RNA sequence: CGGCGAGUAGCGCAGCUUGGUAGCGCAACUGGUUUGGGACCAGUGGGUCGGAGGUUCGAAUCCUCUCUCGCCGACCA
RNA sequence: AGCCAGGAUGUUGGCUUAGAAGCAGCCAUCAUUUAAAGAAAGCGUAAUAGCUCACUGGUCGAGUCGGCCUGCGCGGAAGA
């Protein structure tokens, strides 16, 4: 609270010096221009706002994915308990989204003739998965690519609510992400260097240390711009490292483009 | 054109023009204004065929003023 | 990770270590690594060696290893008074006298084989020496 | 510089002198490449 | 906790807020409201009907 | 670890004593009865015996070696 | 062996074409100009450029260089 007041009006002294908010974790996301800037911001309050609220480190994404598609997973439910014994199957065959541009990452084809599952339970089906994309099992993390094809069902005809077939699909869902091995992903950065002439081949150095891939090598008069795209999360500091060895003489842009299947040794650490 | 004298030694298309994003670094290493040369780099590239990579030389004086040289499509 | 496949007697005596190798000669390829050393070469000194030459072919050549281990050796639980009989199994050694021809390339050039033999060498406890082929 | 028991002339301008009853190595201007133990 | 009238809003979890009386009949324990216009919570958008409520400034045009 | 004891359908237990042909139960599947579910009433499929190797004509079975899990001890200074 | 010198051409030889320009890597490991020069043994760059080497000419001017087999030595070698 008196963060929140004190940053709130800490954004007037430097409208250069931004406040933010994590997605779904909230903790402020502070932007400024060098850890200088944000170091002298930091004791600025220490006593003149009695600000203690630790300030760390960014943090990061990581959406999921599938690996592969899977065949026939088929999740039932069985409980007979009398006058509601609420009764729901489903054979779903879900399939990775190949890298697309549609605004959703998602494809969803009813393939059921009716009769095998009665019409107006399509929603059911539906939405039952929709809420298992925030459960990854593996961090309970949201998922991506994600593209789902039913088979066949199954009910009873004094019951199947769409309790019985939301569940249906709750449940037989991960049971293909388990056939289908999952992954980790990351958000990957748009990044436009701006090296004058030397340093250019130096610069080099930390775009690719952080296991950054230049794309484009471009130049003019006395000036280079360069292309890369590198992890986010693997992109803190920066804005130090890269006048702390170029003698400030650059600067750049950075913005977000693409989600990855990142490699198992970067896998086994957003466990928590 | 001295023995190396900061000059490029390979090309662009034949026909096209402004070699501006593959080569990079190296066109305008010695300041080499892309103005000055895209008008007449085609001048005499866009002479014999378009289109067909060519091989040119460009060699550039301190007092900023190159030689043409050209030859042949590898 | 050779290993006699399903012998008679599970444990065998000590045994001595004496007299010339008997296989001298480079029977199939035109190079070796011959053996002037006198000693017990365990399995894992064979598929040490072997790797360590089939990266200087780097596929390209065809190897036999000639000695095989066939002999087992036993040991005792760290923890042991002597006695209750002969120990437990744990590794596999070949014998060898001085003379034997141990490995063998053919077909790739004379002194990448040449290389070849030292990476894995350095790796063999008994001291070897580079041959090369003779007719009869 | 290093020691070990073997050295060897790893570069091209390597250079070994019985300084003294040891072995070492003095490349030109190589720095990495001082050895010494022979 | 109190009720948030006016279909949605821009303020959330780190504002000033105005609250006023008003049960809702309709959740447990909610006995409350906000104030749509007043230094937080916006005048709500662009209605017209009953704007008195809602702290909606009278559209100029 | 050495020293003895179990490893059997889906789950849990007989059959191994002495060699020939693996049984019972709840489960699963199908039908009946009911408005439907349960209970109940009639049928059925399902292991072929933990694994490696021998004994013999033939091994769930007699032996020998590992691996899983248990009971027992790893004591006198 | 030094001191003086040349050490190049088509031509980045395609790909993974983001760049592999005699030098990250792959295949060929070409053929011309020739006293000579590998489309390369090495250093240096993001890649060039840059300094040499292979090899070849001048001078000085005589022996010199690399393997194998032995003998005798040095290093490896720190305790109260």
């Amino acid at each position: 609270e008196k963060m929140g007041l004190a940053l709130g009006r800490l954004a007037k002294e430097d409208p250069s010096f931004r406040v933010w908010t994590d997605e779904e974790s909230n903790q402020t996301i502070i932007a400024g221009m060098g850890e200088l800037h944000l170091d002298i911001i930091v004791d600025r309050m220490k006593r003149e706002f009695n600000v203690e609220a630790n300030v760390g480190k960014p943090q990061v994404a990581y959406r999921e994915t599938i690996r592969q598609k899977v065949t026939d997973v088929e999740g039932k439910h069985a409980k007979q308990s009398g006058g509601r014994g609420q009764y729901g199957h489903v054979v779903i065959d879900m399939y990775p989204l190949e890298p697309g541009s549609n605004p959703k990452g998602y494809e969803f084809i009813n393939d059921i003739k009716g009769g095998v599952i009665p019409g107006e339970y399509i929603p059911a089906v539906d939405k039952g998965i929709q809420e298992q994309l925030k459960a990854g099992p593996l961090a309970g993390y949201p998922v991506v690519d994600m593209g789902i094809r039913l088979h066949f069902g199954s009910y009873h005809d004094v019951d199947s609510s769409e309790l019985a077939f939301k569940l249906a699909a709750s449940i037989a869902f991960k049971e293909g992400f388990k056939k289908a091995k999952p992954v980790l992903l990351e958000p990957i950065m748009k990044v436009e260097v701006e090296t004058p002439e030397e340093n250019t081949g130096d610069v080099i150095g930390d775009l690719s240390r952080r296991r950054g891939m230049l794309k484009g090598q471009e130049s003019e008069v006395t000036g280079v711009k360069i292309h890369a795209e590198v992890p986010l999360s693997e992109m803190f500091g920066y804005a130090t490292q890269l006048r702390s060895l170029t003698k400030g003489r650059a600067s750049y842009t950075m913005e977000f483009l693409k989600y990855d299947e990142a490699p198992s040794n970067v896998a086994q650490a957003v466990i928590e | 054109a001295k023995k190396v004298q900061a000059y490029v030694k390979l090309q662009v298309a034949a026909g096209m023009a402004n070699p501006s994003p593959p080569v990079g670094p190296a066109l305008g290493q010695q300041g080499v204004n892309i103005m000055e040369f895209c008008k007449a780099f085609n001048a005499k590239t866009d002479s014999i065929e378009k289109g067909l990579p060519i091989p040119v030389v460009i060699t550039v004086y301190a007092d900023r003023s190159f030689t043409f040289v050209t030859k042949t499509p590898p | 990770m050779l290993q006699p496949k399903r012998t008679k007697f599970r444990k065998m005596h000590k045994g001595r270590n004496r007299g010339l190798a008997q296989g001298t000669d480079v029977s199939f390829g035109s190079f070796g690594l011959k053996a002037v050393g006198r000693g017990r070469l365990t399995a894992r000194q064979i598929e040490a060696a072997r790797r360590a030459m089939t990266r200087a072919v780097k596929r390209q050549g065809k190897i036999w290893i000639r000695v095989f281990p066939d002999k087992p050796i036993t040991e005792k639980p760290l923890a042991v008074r002597m006695g209750k009989g002969k120990g437990n199994v744990e590794y596999w050694v070949a014998l060898i006298q001085p003379g034997k021809v141990l490995y063998e390339m053919d077909g790739v050039p004379e002194e990448l084989a040449r290389e070849a033999f030292k990476l894995a060498a350095a790796k063999l406890p008994i001291k070897t020496t580079f041959v090369t082929k003779t007719v009869m | 510089m290093k020691v070990r028991a073997s050295v060897k002339k790893l570069c091209r301008n390597c250079k070994i002198v019985k300084r003294d009853g040891v072995i070492r190595v003095i490349c030109s201007a190589e720095p990495k490449h001082k050895q010494r133990q022979g | 906790t109190s009720y948030i009238g006016g279909e949605g809003h821009n303020l959330q979890e780190h504002s000033v807020i105005l609250i006023r009386g008003g049960r809702v009949k309709d959740l447990p324990g909610v006995r409350y409201h906000t104030v749509r216009g007043a230094l937080d919570c916006s005048g709500v958008k662009d209605r017209k009907q009953a704007r008195s409520k809602y702290g909606v400034k009278r559209p100029k045009a």
